[PDB]
């Protein structure tokens, strides 16, 4: 009932894991992948959809300086929900300040 | 097919998100490989590709 | 055979335009400012409008 | 220093054989210092060079001019201070052939050297004297800076 | 009473490395697909066929 695994290189080396995050596709996956790379603690950060008939995004993850890849995954997606926050916020105070110009001008 | 003796099979319901855009907002319809052209030589499709963009876009119908 | 609800290509309603489109031509538009008039931009959506065949007037004749 | 040629360069023709590639030119060359002849191709987006340039070249085997060390990793979130980056153009390929004019001798007075830096290719030709630390197979580093007189 | 084998075209033969075959079209398979093209080189006669 889970929706992401996580399959390491040998079960022994943790930098390397290969996230499969499970009913995603490159909506997710492609703006993981550009937080990830903006953290110098990742040699190697790409994303494949498997095939375009399955449902699920392989996302490599490969750390050099002794990091688990849970740590830039977790960086990542909180990255990525602080952007949306403020994207979200500047989004809905240009709506505000356009409806308080189409109303307020001669009305 | 087309009306240029080009046929197609379809292969793949590509979903709406993943086809490429273009800078008017719109899809397309039908993608049609550049490699059906070189051994079949229909210009008469580009050209009629031109012409019922062009018959789209301004209300007419070409002869 | 009836004119479709949605455009294929982009999902705008265009199904409420042919019956004031017929009041465009018949009030001498043009098929160039027809279209434009009914906000119909994208070469997608007039295409569904400028060259569709309504045959259901045709096909209604048949009638019990 | 792990400098394996250091010579100032005159660009005296661009692309003769006409093949023009988009984004890289070809730069035909000749030296001041030696007397040597110089065939690289750059990047021309970035670095662009017109003919009557002069710029300096320098071929190293490690960056690090503190000790010859030649790691060979490539990381960007590390920064030392003893780089070899007072150049303006770096590039970094690996050396594919030499090769010269001996007649039953060996390292005769004209040989070659031909870089590949990822595909765009060098032709470092003249004497074997200038030419010493170019093996097969050994990865340099490209360094250049436009002069101004 | 009593074609110079056709048009050239500029490609390398595949045995004596002249630069100019002689070629001579004609449509083999279907009309589904493609057009056949008959090569025949002018100085050692050689003839090889491609499918477009
Ligand atoms: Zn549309
Ligand atoms: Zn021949």
């Amino acid at each position: 009932k889970t929706a992401l695994e996580m399959v390491q290189a040998a079960g022994t080396d943790r930098h390397c894991v290969t996230f499969v995050l499970h009913e995603e596709d490159h909506t997710l996956g492609n703006s993981l992948r550009y937080m990830i790379m903006k953290n110098p603690e990742v040699e190697f950060c790409g994303y494949t959809t498997t095939h375009p008939s399955e449902s699920k995004i392989n996302l490599r993850i490969q750390t050099r300086g002794t990091l688990p890849a849970v740590e830039p995954f977790q960086r990542g997606l909180n990255e990525l929900m602080n952007v949306c926050q403020h994207v979200l916020d500047k989004f809905e105070a240009s709506i505000k300040d356009y409806k308080d110009q189409k109303a307020s001008r001669n009305e | 097919a087309s009306r240029h003796g080009q046929k197609g099979i379809l292969s793949r319901l590509w979903p709406a998100e993943d086809m490429p855009f273009t800078e008017s907002g719109m899809v397309p319809d039908i993608l049609f490989n550049p490699h059906g052209f070189p051994s079949r030589m229909t210009i008469g499709m580009l050209i009629e590709s031109m012409a019922g963009k062009s018959a789209a876009l301004h209300g007419l119908c070409h002869d | 055979m009836i004119i479709p609800v949605r455009c294929f290509t982009c999902g705008k309603i265009v199904g409420n335009k042919w019956e004031a489109y017929l009041g465009l031509l018949q009030a001498e538009y043009t098929e160039g400012d027809a279209l434009d008039a009914l906000g119909l931009k994208r070469y997608c959506c007039r295409r569904m409008l400028l060259a569709h065949v309504d045959l259901i007037e045709k096909l209604l004749n048949y009638a019990p | 220093a792990g400098i394996l040629f250091e010579d100032i360069f005159d660009v005296k023709d661009i692309d003769p054989e006409g093949k023009k590639f988009d984004r890289v030119s070809r730069l035909h060359c000749e030296s001041e210092s030696f007397k040597m002849d110089l065939i690289l191709d750059v990047n021309i987006q970035i670095y662009p060079v017109d003919l009557g340039d002069k710029f300096r070249l320098v071929i190293a085997s490690t960056l690090y001019e503190d000790g010859t060390l030649d790691d060979g990793e490539y990381n960007p979130t590390d920064d030392r201070p003893s780089r070899a980056d007072q150049f303006e153009y770096v590039m970094y390929g690996k050396v594919y052939r030499i090769e010269g004019d001996e007649t039953s001798t060996e390292a005769a007075t004209r040989l070659s050297a031909y870089v590949s830096y990822g595909g765009l290719l060098m032709r470092l030709q003249g004497d074997a004297n200038n030419l010493h630390g170019f093996e097969v197979d050994s990865r340099v580093y490209l360094l250049m800076k436009k002069l101004a007189f | 009473l009593g074609e110079c084998q056709g048009p050239v075209v500029d490609r390398r033969c595949p045995r004596c490395g002249h630069e100019g075959m002689a070629y001579h079209t004609r449509q083999m398979r279907s009309a589904d697909e493609g057009q056949t093209v008959f090569y025949t080189c002018t100085n050692c006669k050689f003839q090889e066929k491609e499918d477009s």
